[PDB]
């Protein structure tokens, strides 16, 4: 008994960030497969590459049990961080917005402290955990954000292993956005533990999925 | 280096208006909320509103609401405040001020999305606004005798008031230059009217009052006005 | 809605003062006379990049409080709390005097409107008042037992060679209220204690 997921004009992208503009009416947990445009008008509203894109849309196909949960809640997990970024390129009814499973972290009290935030697999399933990592168009942006121009994003699951050191890049205005945000995401076994580190420039986890491919 | 510097000092006729700039350098004039502010001779801050100057957004203080204007030039990172229907009580030395809340990047499209009020971390210089509809006038002066109240140990106070003139200044002086030991000529006030007084006191012996002349000799040139003013003992 | 200070405060170089406002996210500005005002203290209790931690502040109850330690000159200046309920409200402010000299009271002379004057139909009271320290004064003129509100014009405290300060208030009246009265007082607060100078149609 299991019907395709319609994406209507959102890509897998804008539904699995949480484009604000890609709220399902009724949000399904299981599906056979992914329906979606050639050219769907709402993904990445905040330009930038999602990586290994083809291949989540193959893993996030067939799905028995879906489930979306708060990794790293909002209201307890960055006491010493700005969350509340928002942004004109991802407005919704004319208001700016964001996506609904990230969080834009930022200075607070004019500091940025180092962050560290680790969480492990107690779901029993599969989780899928996606993030960001922010590049600015130039340094004053850098600094007036972060606070710092030697950035780094780490992040370390038993199964994947990346240091990102996002550089400042003036790439052509799409949807107003000269600098980039790119998209990365990780699929954590039963028991594996994912670490994030960062000194600027993470886009964070606020919801991931925990799911089964049957 | 943050800065902001306004716009110089300005005179105003009662019933004009006045537009202040303020201008932003050493940070993106959009990032942040600008406030103004004001204080009057001797008084308190007083809050007059802020402008959003990314969007153009006010939020006027209930004092100030239907006669004040806050507007913004981005292109020149200028903030600009007008008051109209000018009093003389709004003389007064306005401030604009940076709120210390970054609220936008907008070369990275990023926005707090939430304000709330922290406070005002750079100040501009000031702009002094004087409102004024006087006239020049000389003024009126009137003898202030020593009585047995202005006595003390052997010496009393005696004085001139010197009342109703405009613009400043006056100058006082006790029997032509001859005396000058124990004169203080106080600073003016300056009444609702928008005219000047002030006074001059000289402590003399009391053993004199019925021997020495005094006079205070007011000069006002503006009004080419010289009034010299006998002053003795009240019979 | 708005915040109560005290008029003024005076410590002596070396001590510490505490300013209080009653009404925990409140400001508190510093301003030498002449200047802008400078942030001291935000969010009750954080300083600026580069502010003294000799500023510090905090709260108890509905009053926020600013201490200062290890008073120097340099920190003799008005003290402004802030807050804010969708409005930004100023406090009042408090003059902090660092004390140089001691404490002086003010001396005080008061005059009768002149014959010349009353015979203009006019009538001008006028209170002298010089040499207090510190500069913080608060004048009240009654017209026979109960105050007297309109017609005041008073001056600020000036500074003057001595380096203690003097000031002047004024009382306009018509020659019919003037001599109505059996007499008119100006009334001179100066830390908490009052001079007072009457004089009557006599
Ligand atoms: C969700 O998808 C809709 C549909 O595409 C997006 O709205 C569309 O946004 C495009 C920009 O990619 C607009 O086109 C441009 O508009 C400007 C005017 O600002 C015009 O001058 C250009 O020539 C260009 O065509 C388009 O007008 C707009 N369409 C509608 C019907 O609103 C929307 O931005 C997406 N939202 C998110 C969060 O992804
Ligand atoms: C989903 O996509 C369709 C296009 O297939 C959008 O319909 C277009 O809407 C614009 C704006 O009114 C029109 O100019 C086009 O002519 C429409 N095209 C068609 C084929 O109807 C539709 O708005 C999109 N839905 C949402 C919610 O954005
Ligand atoms: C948020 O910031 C506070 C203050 O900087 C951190 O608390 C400090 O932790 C260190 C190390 O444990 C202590 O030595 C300090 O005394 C603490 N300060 C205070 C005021 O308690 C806190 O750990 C930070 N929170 C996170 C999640 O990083």
């Amino acid at each position: 008994a299991s019907a395709p997921l319609q994406l209507g004009n959102c890509s897998v992208a804008g539904w699995i960030l949480g484009n604000p503009e890609c709220e399902l009416l009724i949000s399904r947990e299981s599906w056979s497969y992914i329906v979606e445009k050639p050219n769907p008008e709402n993904g990445t509203c905040y330009p930038g590459h999602f990586a290994d894109y083809e291949e989540l849309r193959e893993q996030l196909s067939s799905v028995s049990s879906f489930e979306r949960f708060e990794i790293f809640p909002k209201e307890s997990s960055w006491p010493n961080h700005t969350t509340t970024g928002v942004s004109a390129s991802c407005s919704h009814n004319g208001e700016s917005s964001f996506y609904k499973n990230l969080l834009w972290l930022t200075g607070k009290n004019g500091l940025y402290p180092n962050l560290s935030k680790s969480y492990a697999n107690n779901k029993e399933k599969e989780v899928l955990v996606l993030w960001g990592v922010h590049h600015p168009p130039n340094i004053g942006d850098q600094r007036a954000l972060y606070h710092t121009e030697n950035a780094y994003v780490s992040v370390v699951s038993s199964h994947y292993s990346r240091k990102f050191t996002p550089e400042i890049a003036k790439r052509p205005k799409v949807r107003d956005q000269e600098g980039r945000i790119n998209y990365y995401w990780t699929l954590l076994e039963p028991g594996d533990t994912i670490i994030f580190e960062a000194n600027g420039n993470l886009i964070a986890p606020r919801y991931a999925f925990a799911l089964s491919r049957g | 280096q943050v800065q902001l510097v306004q716009s110089g000092a300005e005179v105003k006729k009662p019933g004009a208006s006045v537009k202040v700039s303020c201008k932003a350098s050493g940070y993106t004039f959009t990032g942040y909320y600008m406030h103004w502010v004001r204080q009057a001779p001797g008084q308190g801050l007083e809050w007059m509103g802020w402008i959003n100057p990314n969007s153009g957004g006010t939020n006027y203080a209930q004092k100030f609401q239907g006669r004040v204007t806050m507007t913004r030039d981005t292109s020149i990172s200028t903030a600009y405040m007008e008051l109209s229907r000018l009093r003389s009580d709004d003389t007064a030395v306005y401030y604009c001020a940076r709120d210390l809340t970054l609220m936008y990047v907008h070369s990275s499209g990023w926005e707090r999305g939430v304000y709330y009020y922290y406070g005002m971390d750079v100040w501009g210089q000031g702009t002094t606004v004087t409102v004024s509809g006087a006239s020049t006038k000389g003024p009126s002066v009137f003898p202030l005798a020593p009585s047995s109240k202005s006595t003390s140990g052997g010496t009393a106070a005696l004085g001139c008031l010197v009342k109703d003139y405009f613009p400043e200044p006056v100058t006082v002086s006790w029997n032509s230059g001859a005396l000058t030991s124990g004169v203080h000529t106080f600073p003016a006030v300056l009444q609702s009217s928008g005219l000047y007084s002030l006074s001059s006191v000289v402590t003399v012996p009391s053993s004199s009052l019925g021997t020495q002349t005094y006079i205070c000799n007011v000069n006002h040139k503006p009004s080419n006005t010289k009034v010299d003013k006998r002053v003795e003992p009240k019979s | 809605s708005a915040l109560t200070q005290p008029a003024s405060v005076s410590g002596s170089p070396g001590q510490s003062i505490t300013i209080s406002c009653t009404g925990n996210l409140v400001s508190w500005y510093q301003q030498h006379p002449g200047k802008a005002p400078k942030l001291m203290i935000y969010e009750g209790s954080k300083r600026p990049s580069g502010v003294s931690n000799r500023f510090s502040g905090s709260k108890s109850g509905n009053t926020a409080s600013l201490t200062i330690s290890g008073l120097q000159a340099e920190d003799e200046a008005d003290y402004y709390c802030c807050s804010y309920a969708g409005s930004v409200v100023f406090g009042g402010g408090t003059k902090l005097t660092v004390l140089g000299q001691p404490k002086g009271a003010p001396s005080v002379t008061l005059f009768p409107p002149s014959s010349e004057e009353l015979q203009a139909n006019k009538a001008t009271l006028v209170c002298l008042i010089s040499d207090f320290y510190p500069g913080a004064v608060t004048v009240a003129w009654k017209a026979d037992s109960s105050p007297v509100k309109a017609g005041v014009e008073t001056t600020t405290p000036s500074k003057q060679s001595n380096n203690k300060y003097a000031a002047s208030s004024y009382l306009s009246l018509t020659p019919e209220q003037w001599k109505s009265h059996r007499s008119y007082s100006c009334q001179v607060t100066h830390e908490g204690s009052t001079v007072e100078k009457t004089v009557a149609p006599t």
